[PDB]
């Protein structure tokens, strides 16, 4: 459909079957202001070190995947010159670029509602016990949905289209960009205990074809945009 | 076009330029080549200012390097004696660029060049061992080199009376001096050297292939002028022609293969890669397998 | 004038030299110019124009199947699908290039080099790949986590179906050299690894052995420098014709 | 910078000032 | 892709899957001006008549096919008011325009480098004797490619984009449109003694497909541009 | 003697028995302009984050102590976010703010000619081998010298006042500041292959006293200035 | 700053300077050196005017002296016979300041140096005495001097096919003529020659310290054109480079103690006293006990 | 033009000369210039800065222990400290330095020369300490009121602790040679001589073997002339890496 | 005083005329 | 001027050359050219001619 080039840092991507991207809630990622900082230390904004296009581990994507989901920054704790700041910054803000791929062929039938959570607050099934560290902070490999028709925290995935959202629908979209600005009640908070986004891709209609079944891989390529870091400190 | 760039381009400042409808780096290959440059996309650029040299990659400066085109050590002595198609005491050397494959490489680079040959005929004299004569000393001979055109007759002899130079070029210069710079032109009916020529020079279905009627410059005949002395030397003449007034047309793939014959482009590779016929480029041990890393 | 001391670079035949050369034909006017296709003022005009690298330098692939990769469908994801090692004068891919042959004519080379890769294969064929080039300082990457750091690039195929990746001037001097020592600061220019992003996607119809076709180009920031003489040819003996043109 | 004291344009100096060139005959050869 | 209409004499091509064509080195075809001029007889232009667009024989292309290539104008030596003028004239200049098409479907794997060599100086494998009218001028059918990588005369392929070249790459390109213009270092030379463009078709990849395997013939349609004839004489 | 303090980023430093600095060759560090640079890349000039003062391991000081010397950036190679910014990048400019304190008493009678070699060549003494990995890239904890007399070189201890260098004289100095720029002819280079600065601390005079032996660390504290990074790889 | 002195500063009259307060003499080392100049205290000049010589201690003036950088004493002989690595008539010389210490102290002054190598090659000829040959003349030889940059093939022998020169700059000049005054350019990747590198030359950590592969300007192949005679001389060749252009970055201290390797700066003074180890200034008897003293 | 006759001074490689010569690489481009650190456009700028004398040239002296001098307080006053031959070619405390290193490549030299000495001792190691330059002519003075009539300068060691003594420029000539006889009217500079003025008192806590290190400086009318090989290195074998370097 | 009649810049005489030089980048490198 | 190098073309007698060269008579003024008939200032007007 549309062509689409992302380019932040050395990294660049071209899709040439994607939609209009997904600027999210009307806001541009930006840089804290100078009324809106709470941090008088300067920030480090490693730019190009850390909004180039980080791409994940591309999950499989079968008949039976229920969905993925990764958080925003802890899907991105432990990777690049990001991960490194995130490690040696104890206040953070940054913006994400997501761009998912997910390269299909024509005669493939499924879509995936690659939703952006912002605070996704998991819930655990038949418990009151809250998840713990490896239920929530998974890190690059992510975490998968055991039940995402109730967006695994209690909601809905039918409403979760309130939320910044594309679909990547192998009729006509191979790859989707939803451009996350920064988002948290805090201008600037801890990247290694808080995911102020939660990307998330769910097989809402699950891939079909009865062609050479293929692994469709969903890449996931996030990049951090408009990076700001306070607070050096050692490596946590 | 109407770019007069005496310099490298500078590269300006790259945003993030996410921008949907149209894209730098999703290109077309089947047109041609493709105009994604550095800050267009795929990478975030700075300003740097480039004043880096474009001088030494011109193409008259590529071209412009006297090279080696025909290396012949006649052997200097009274050919009369016993000489069968021994150059005596001279060589009919055609002038072609193919005789060695550095400037043959260079000049091949090219469908069409029109350029001045600036030939430096470099000389030099060994006395030969195989008669066990003692060095006494290496002679200052006076070596003529007459560049005779197609249809002219091409002497027989060391004193063929075709020397005497009417009308024909010669330069008359010592070994016990500089080499003879000279200079001949862009000797070509046509308006370049066709250094690839699809078709054949005569009119007759038997002609031989790939060589231009309009490139036989003609014949480059070096000869000794004075007579035979009684210890024989082997007079080295070395022919260096610098391309010079260089003005190219049509570049090619460059010859990979070794070259095998002056008059076509007859190949046969290396028994294995690299420079091979079935494998150009040295084989690695996979698709994946990646040599010369450091670990 | 008159008073005239020779320098000690007399009576040198600098190869390249450029002083005026006494004309052998004295009065020859030239064959008048006509205005040709093609004229390269600059061979720098010819190094910023595609050509395809070896991907395939394999025993397996004879003759034809060097130029073309053949991947597949893999089951796996973040596999390497190959990596280039973008050395001009280390007879890699490269080296077989109108930016690399001409190149190895020059010890000194600068520039943006051009990436531009092609997908060779059906129009039902579909899935994003990743282009990931990376400075030099470590070992060639072989998983996607690792070398996304670098300069990466996301392709979907779609209709274009070409991406032209860059390759930055990232160098601490001025000029890469060709030191024939792939493994020097000096003469690394990095690694070039492609990588599987969403798997290529095939029906049943199509092939599975889609093919990639790439090419190295150079930029208009692109240099060299010190002119070598290439190593490509080799004359070990004389050429057939030698010892005839002679007659 | 030119010592070129003969009666021919051909025999002078190489010409290593055509600086001008246009990359567009190979690079984009289109419309 | 683009479609693409060329319209000369009363042969007319349309194509609709085609890219930008490729005027080559920067040069549209043109006749022989005042100045470039070297024969005095005045010349036939005879325009239409040979600025039609000729079909060649469409080569069949297999999986094992490696090569063809065509001499300008010994593909159009015979073939006719063209190869006609050829015959009755000793002069000739002519530009061509190239149109290869190669109708395959859009489940079909393959590329074609449409390369357009000027004065491909072909060579011999494992032999000094050079080439014969037998092994260059095979006119209309044309001369397959024995060894296509090394292309045929000890140069490169992977190098031969400096050439004016296409692609028919079978994704999003069926057709390829090459604007030769005359070029040799003559004004004007024998056409059946020599050839001034030599246009080779090389499946760089082969074709390839897991759907019923159907000829892709590779039709070739060069028509001679900006035709001119000098020195009248007897059909040679 | 004069007060002095250095803030960059989180760090300061605030010295009050020190002299003026040592402004190295008459030139403040600066990035790389438009002009001079040479890698298109955008550099991550991740100041505050790697223009912190990084206070390395401190020698202790003897009578017998020849000399310690670290090289930057190889000190600096595995230390912070510019340790981990030097691993991430394969090009670097960046200059260097040296201060080094030697908090010793005032009857304490010794001499420091804290001198700041640019490509300290080491040699290796009766032995034509060229030194190895384990000889030059020591890392953070540094190297000591063998034969500081000869600065370890080959040349003299002597004339190493050429080089950007203090005393931290312990009469009235007990720290001593220098402030090297980037210098390399390169405007850009790998960091962890190249040494473009070396900083020595050599006890020309050896610390003396007849008070209370007490170690006499050599806190070294060297602030990378003026942090510039191109070509974002993984970490080397 | 912005001194464009020409001649030695002249000093102006000093009077009784006496002043409480303030202080030129007693300055501080421990920033660098010392502001106190002759009229500001210590003496009572007088006004003298300097028009001492300066253009001869300019950086230019001390470095573009030509001197020795390589001599290679090549036997010319026919080598096939019997030569095992015995410089076959040519030597491919890697060009590197580090072999003779005189000019290697003068570029090893400075930590950078953008210069350009102005080589100028002088070449003698010796007749080798081992196996009792008479002298019977010094010949003439036409002396190839070809400059390869790295990456280039160096040639394995005399006639080895790479002295063809298509691209690759060489002289042609004999030995009964001026020496090949020939200049090398600024051949650095990098803005200057780093004389001294405290790096390595490769990515892997096997690499060899200390030499620049921004500085591996290339081989000097220098080889014999003509063929061997049958008496064997012993071909001299020294090149001597004089870095003109001079443009030099951070002086050094010099190198004290005697050279031992090209590669590196390894060290190993002489056995005492002077420029050793543990001593590089010749040892006096006693610290009061003073040298050459007039009695 | 054309007649032209050959001087003498003709076909002579004079090292010195600065006749143009062939460019090797014809239309070669050189690197851009960079603003690197510390251009030397002159060496009398290197000279100009301080440079440690080996006070102690002393067999006991070894290594470390040669550019620093132990003083101590001695019990006699108008005590010889030290005497350093201002002897620049001689191999003597200067040779090692940075104005005398360089003067050992040129014969002739001139202008003032700095003397700063500083004090490596404790803040409260006190007492006034003289630096005797005496002109040549007489011995070299060992005692205070022999040495005091010439160029001398009193030095309370305070809070700078450095003293930079200015060797005037004395000379019956413009420019004092380096003839390798120091007992030369045209060699010898003259004799600094360093003695104790008011002893060098130190507390008990504080260590009796304080330190003075010296540096010599040049001004900024210094001069070096006629330019010679410098006798500080020997080459009497051929270095390591030659026969391997021509491999 | 200049015979340099090559094309190359670097190729004339050895420029024996850069009088300026600042010693206070060795000599007074503070502030 | 006194700088000179000797180039490789020195020393040749290039039979095509025009280099000025020393007048053997050295005063010697020539005879006073007459108008003949028939001058030729060009071959080319020799070829156009039946």
């Amino acid at each position: 459909d549309r062509v689409l080039q992302l380019k932040l840092g050395n990294s660049a991507i071209v899709t040439q079957e994607a939609a209009n991207y997904c600027c999210a809630y009307g806001e541009w990622p930006n840089y804290l202001p100078d009324h809106e900082a709470v941090a008088i230390d300067k920030p480090t904004q490693p730019e190009t070190a850390t909004d180039r296009f980080y791409t994940l581990r591309s999950v499989k994507w079968e008949a039976t995947s229920t969905g993925w989901w990764w958080k925003l920054p802890d899907a991105l704790n432990n990777i690049g010159m990001f991960g490194q700041n995130v490690q040696h910054h104890y206040l953070y803000r940054s913006g994400f670029l997501i761009h998912v791929q997910c390269n299909a062929t024509k005669f493939h039938q499924g879509a995936l509602l690659v939703v952006a959570i912002p605070e996704h607050q998991r819930g655990a099934h038949n418990t009151t016990t809250s998840p713990g560290f490896d239920d929530i902070m998974k890190g690059e490999a992510g975490g998968t949905f055991n039940h995402p028709y109730v967006l695994d925290d209690g909601t809905s995935l039918a409403c979760a289209t309130i939320f910044p959202h594309q679909w990547i629908n192998l009729r006509t979209n191979n790859s989707a960009t939803i451009v996350l600005p920064w988002m948290n009640a805090a201008p600037m908070d801890f990247p290694l205990r808080h995911n102020q986004w939660t990307l998330a891709i769910i097989p809402v209609v699950p891939l079909g074809t009865r062609t050479m079944s293929s692994m469709v891989p969903i890449t996931v390529s996030i990049a951090p945009m408009c990076c700001e870091f306070n607070g050096l400190r050692h490596a946590i | 076009i109407e770019s007069i760039i005496k310099t490298a381009t500078d590269t300006v400042k790259s945003e993030i330029n996410a921008e949907l409808g149209v894209v730098p780096s999703l290109n077309a290959v089947e047109t041609g080549a493709t105009s994604n440059t550095e800050p267009e996309e795929a990478i975030q650029t700075r300003t740097v200012i480039n004043q880096h040299g474009v001088s030494e990659t011109l193409v008259e400066n590529f071209l412009s390097r006297a090279a080696l085109v025909s290396k012949r050590s006649f052997e200097y002595k009274d050919h009369t004696s016993s000489t069968a198609q021994t150059d005596k005491n001279f060589f009919k050397w055609t002038i072609n660029t193919r005789s060695f494959v550095q400037l043959r490489r260079k000049l091949e680079l090219f469908t069409y060049l029109r350029f001045d040959a600036e030939i430096t005929i470099l000389t030099t004299v060994a006395v030969n061992g195989s008669n066990n004569n003692t060095y006494v000393g290496l002679p200052d001979l006076t070596l003529q080199a007459m560049f005779v055109p197609t249809g002219a007759l091409t002497p027989e002899k060391q004193d063929s009376f075709h020397w005497q130079s009417g009308s024909n070029a010669s330069v008359f210069f010592k070994i016990s001096d500089p080499p003879a710079r000279m200079t001949i032109p862009f000797m070509c009916i046509n308006s370049a050297y066709s250094v690839f020529y699809d078709g054949f020079a005569g009119f007759e279905k038997t002609g031989l292939y790939g060589i231009n009627p309009a490139d036989t410059i003609g014949n480059l005949c070096v000869r000794i002028v004075n007579e035979h002395q009684p210890v024989g030397f082997t007079v080295t003449v070395r022919v260096y022609m610098k391309p010079k007034h260089i003005k190219a047309w049509a570049p090619r793939p460059p010859r990979t293969l070794p070259y095998m014959s002056i008059a076509n482009a007859n190949y046969k590779g290396k028994e294995r890669a690299p420079n091979a016929l079935n494998a150009i480029i040295g084989n690695r041990d996979s698709v994946k397998t990646m040599p010369h890393n450091i670990v | 004038g008159v008073p005239t001391y020779l320098l000690p670079g007399s009576g040198q035949f600098l190869t390249t030299d450029d002083h005026s050369s006494a004309p052998v034909l004295p009065c020859f006017n030239p064959t008048p110019e006509m205005h040709i296709p093609g004229q390269v003022r600059n061979m720098l005009e010819v190094v910023q124009v595609e050509s395809m690298m070896e991907i395939n330098n394999t025993e397996s692939a004879v003759g034809m199947e060097r130029l073309k990769v053949d991947i597949s469908a893999l089951t796996d994801v973040d596999q390497l699908l190959f990596n280039i090692p973008l050395d001009i004068q280390l007879d890699g891919p490269l080296r077989n290039t109108l930016v690399g042959n001409i190149s190895r004519y020059y010890t000194h080379w600068s520039g943006s080099l051009e990436m531009t890769f092609m997908f060779c294969g059906s129009f039902m064929a579909t899935g994003k790949l990743i282009l990931c080039y990376t400075p030099p300082g470590g070992s060639c990457p072989t998983t996607r986590e690792t070398a996304m750091l670098g300069t990466h690039i996301v392709w979907d195929f779609g209709l274009q179906s070409s991406i032209t990746l860059i390759i930055p001037w990232i160098s601490g001097s001025h000029y890469r050299m060709f030191n024939n020592d792939a493994k020097s600061t000096n003469a690394n220019v990095g690694y070039v690894t492609c990588f599987m992003q969403t798997n290529l996607i095939v029906p049943s119809e199509s092939s599975d052995t889609c093919s990639l076709i790439g090419f190295i180009a150079a930029k208009d920031d692109f240099s060299l420098r010190l002119m070598r003489d290439s190593p490509d040819i080799g004359q070990i003996d004389h050429l057939h014709g030698a010892e005839a043109a002679y007659q | 910078n030119q010592i070129n004291f003969y009666k021919d344009s051909y025999a002078a100096s190489a010409s290593k000032q055509d600086f001008s060139q246009d990359p567009s005959k190979f690079t984009e050869p289109v419309v």
